[PDB]
């Protein structure tokens, strides 16, 4: 199981993970659902990450790859 | 900027929901020890059904030896994804966010199923060779200074 | 990769002492690292214009950029190629490189012409490396490697996810 | 021209069939993640009855620190592998070294497997000879420095002691 | 999977690869016995094909002349 | 450990007298700038009458690329310099040698000054011997790193194979 | 000299029996590719009821970037790993480091392994300690110095010289 | 952060006029082959009647060899040099430094010259401050290494520790 | 699996660390013994293992450090 | 032989200059007969060249800071 | 202190046809009192000496060839 | 325009004594007028101060070990 790259999300981001991997298996690819099912431990990870992101000098450029649509 | 295109095919003998969700899970894995860290910067399912996933993963690796004399131990790699779970199909695309100067990576990758086959192709871009041409520009700058000089004395030296 | 340098000097004095200090320029305690310089060949062209060629020997230290094997003290030869007109009183000269030309070709053109108070002296230098294509191909074997690693990797690790999955 | 050796052997608690169709497909394999390729030249049964293969391999690798490092880097080489199988006797030989790079190194290898009945194992063994020019080439480049500067400090003789010698006057 | 250094030749080289191993240790070890013929030239046509290309075909030539185990 | 020989000679021009006092002043000189000073240790006259010096000299000076890239750089070497003048025979002998980093190398320089009343000129004759031993660190490590690469693909083999005969063996 | 400590913390979700044991039987692992062999050199159990082992491990492995560009290079390491273990109260513990290499570094390790019956799982915290270049600039200002000292006095001459 | 001293003396035989011109004049000669230019960017006479000026020096050299590899190489360094004259005690004081490649070091020299009557003789006391901050690399580098190793090592102890217990409960 | 530095001592090692595995595992953990049940097999590869050791240069070292006490 | 300016085309008004502030110091301000600049026509040419020269180069600002320092 | 040739035993010769040019170059050629070689003698042997030397040298191919290059 | 010592302190000393055996050198003993030490007291001065600064110097084993060898003997 995967590590964020700061540390103290990393517990935080197995829960969103695992959540999200049953969704993903279970129901989306199933046909069954169109939506985002893991809002709680998704805002839970999102907000410890976007904390550490704002300290990392990588903010711009992953925003500026972010507008960018490689499709 | 000196391109290069590279481009592989790949044959899963396998299921779409598993190579699509061995994708969100490659890592860590014991072959691909590099990697540090991956983050799932945002996802959501956009209008047509399709999962928009964008990731953020670090790496650690070292320049080529011999770029040195012209570095930075590790590298952040956007990842960006789309799935559309109705035609069984995937689409990839990853990238260095930084030490893009120097060199940029891109991978494309489209996954369809058939047996899951998967399509790759790398554009590698560089500007390596953008680089010596400073450190040569420098180095012809500061020798023919010292010529000048040298020259100059040299002949008032004789021409007295 | 062709780079450009040039200067300009004026000798305050006459266009004979100038030319003649050229001819023997050395040995001079400005230029401490040449060794030799033998005239290969030299005569009054049709034109009335006297021809010379020489060959010198420095010795010195190949560049840092370029691969530290060859990095060190070496000596190089150097062509030194010359026209005075006597009737105009100007004179060309040339140098450049006979060995060691597969990293570097440097010309030196330098042009003395009288001014009726002083000799003006023109220089240009043009520097030449293909040390740009060598960089370049290095790339080409590093991307071509870097790829085949990594598509042997992605076949491996998807397989053993996939497998640790199922 | 440099030369090393290393010598090895190995025991298979297992029969010559199992082992020898093990070296004839021993790759891919966790083990060996830099070999990228492994393909089959040419295979023939000789007069003797004998199986005798050539097979062709690609790996990559990072060229070793004491290289001139305008050598040093990432590359591939590929390896050349030359067996025969002798079913009669239970016996196996092997050969292999690199194609390329050869200006570099050469490295080669000879094994002979075997079936001993007394501890019903195949043993191998292993003989590689690694051979250099690395050596020439640093004595190359001593000898050049020596010349050159033995020809400065003849120049820097003559001209000084000319010099001095005329200072006297 | 095991890979041709041409990857249009890795089916093929499967192929023969599955033929030869059972031949190898069904008849040929066992004293009983060529039996794949038609999968070898199949994968041999397209190596060769791709080794025109190689900048190692003098190279292998050359040493597919040598007798490493001659005297 | 690497020998490697010069010899050279010259002809000044000049009596022996010039030559050897020239000798004994040679510095400072503008084509001998790496030589920052010179002290006489020693001098005496012998028991057959001809001059015998020792004197000590430091250069600055860069030490050559092929040495370990540790050690590479700029340094200072003692030398020392031994000569011995016969005014009877005009003759002289010199000999030059670096007192530190022998560790590198050692530079060896026999020179004999001789008058030729024939030419009406000094004849010096050089003979240079390199020394250096420099070999011996680069062989080790190559050494050593064969040795690891062989440790490392016994064990590539053992693992490999083994797991090899494994997956046969489930058949 | 240079002293770096650093420390972490992991928790298995299983029993102490399996966490020690595993440790006596970690190599090989897929992770653990440069380990070339592991013995065992004394096994004992002592006063206090506790088994202690030594054993030596070789691995193979790149010398760090950092160091003299010659011992950079690949190189092996013997390294020594001693261990102790209480079956009464359950717990590890382990200290492993270099052997040979160490004028270049030391690199030492304690692991603790207890059991925690609250969260039924083993906590292991690990503590590192990691422990010539200003003689050889000390060198090079002495010889500039001393070089420009004989530059500053021959030129200040020449000019005075020429002046006069 | 490095510092290292030296110092040195020298007497010259003659005055001040002389010394302190020769001083303002010091370039171009034969022993000083680096220095490309000189100028001058400020010179006025103070409120107590001494000269004060700025000058600017360009200088080539190679960076030492101990330096990271992408700064190695052949460069020009700007040089400033400031100094006083006071006509009334015939003294003279400099004070040298470079501008640019700072991060690496700062070579610091001041140099009084003063006029002695007793000797007849002008005496200059030159004192040079080396400081740098190399160490402080070296020191910061490895401590990143460790850092990263660190990550490393405890990933793969975990990573394998994990593997080890799961294959040694399928039993 | 594992390897010995000296590879005529593989086997024994094995045999040894299996037994002690099986102690160590059944019998030290739970109290039912404090004694050395491997006797033979570990006499056996310590035997090997000492031969071999002693040849290596890495003895003195190793030797020094078990006079140490690092707790 | 004189010395070069950075600037090429500074280096005769630099001549200039200096021969002018030489005739100076040794002969007015070292024997106390001036403490005044009697070389601005010279000096303004000069030093107008070379301010030009300078601002396209990259060390005003360090020039300045160590200008401003005291290290006296 | 005059040039050395790269090959000692001409240098001798080389000084005195340099000698000999420079006489011819100052008083003759540019005064346009002559324009014929009058050091023929030392040419011939100096220019023999140096062939004879640059046969054993491995750089007569690199200048055999570029003396058939014309630079202006 | 003067060689210096390797210590400060001795050069006008060593200057003096250079000086002096110079005369003694070209006038004296090349013509074969001497074959004692004439130069005795500036000798003294030099040498006492050199060996002085010696005694400090990381060299003094290497050359006092040099001195004992005769590169001119067989």
């Amino acid at each position: 199981m995967s590590a964020s790259f700061a540390p103290e999300c990393t517990d935080l981001k197995t829960k969103y993970d695992s959540c999200f991997n049953e969704w993903y298996s279970e129901k989306f690819l199933k046909g069954k659902s169109v939506e985002n099912e893991c809002s709680k431990q998704w805002y839970a990870y999102t907000t410890c990450v976007n904390a550490a992101l704002v300290k990392q000098g990588i903010k711009p450029a992953l925003d500026e790859a972010r507008e960018e649509a490689p499709f | 900027p000196m391109v290069l295109l590279h481009k592989s095919t790949h044959i899963f003998p396998t299921d779409f929901a598993s190579v699509s969700r061995a994708f969100f899970n490659r890592y860590p894995n014991p072959y691909s020890p590099h990697v540090l860290s991956i983050d799932t910067i945002s996802r959501n399912v956009d209008q047509e059904g399709n999962l928009r996933t964008t990731r953020l993963l670090k790496k650690s690796g070292k320049l080529p030896t011999w770029v040195k004399p012209f570095g930075i131990t590790e590298t952040w790699i956007i990842e960006v994804s789309v799935v559309n779970p109705a035609n069984s199909t995937m689409k990839t695309y990853t990238r260095n966010l930084d030490h893009t100067g120097i060199m940029k990576v891109e991978e494309y990758t489209t996954y369809q199923f058939d047996s899951t086959i998967a399509d790759s192709r790398v554009k590698f871009s560089s500007g390596f060779n953008m680089g010596i041409k400073s450190k040569v520009e420098d180095w012809s700058r500061t020798k023919f200074d010292e010529n000048v000089k040298k020259s100059r004395m040299g002949m008032a030296f004789v021409i007295q």
